[PDB]
């Protein structure tokens, strides 16, 4: 689930599930 | 950034939460 290599949509999905109603920001180039 | 910490290397809940609002 969280403890692995998470890339692309897989990473975006993890942030969605973990952050919940708080939301999140995804910045590939930073 | 997040790709370096979670994609190229193994992710963690600690790091993921750094990106929640």
């Amino acid at each position: 689930f969280v403890n692995q290599h998470l890339c692309g949509s897989h990473l975006v999905e993890a942030l969605y599930l973990v952050c919940g109603e708080r939301g999140f920001f995804y910045t590939p180039k930073a | 950034g997040i790709v370096e910490q979670c994609c190229t290397s193994i992710c963690s809940l600690y790091q993921l939460e750094n990106y929640c609002n």
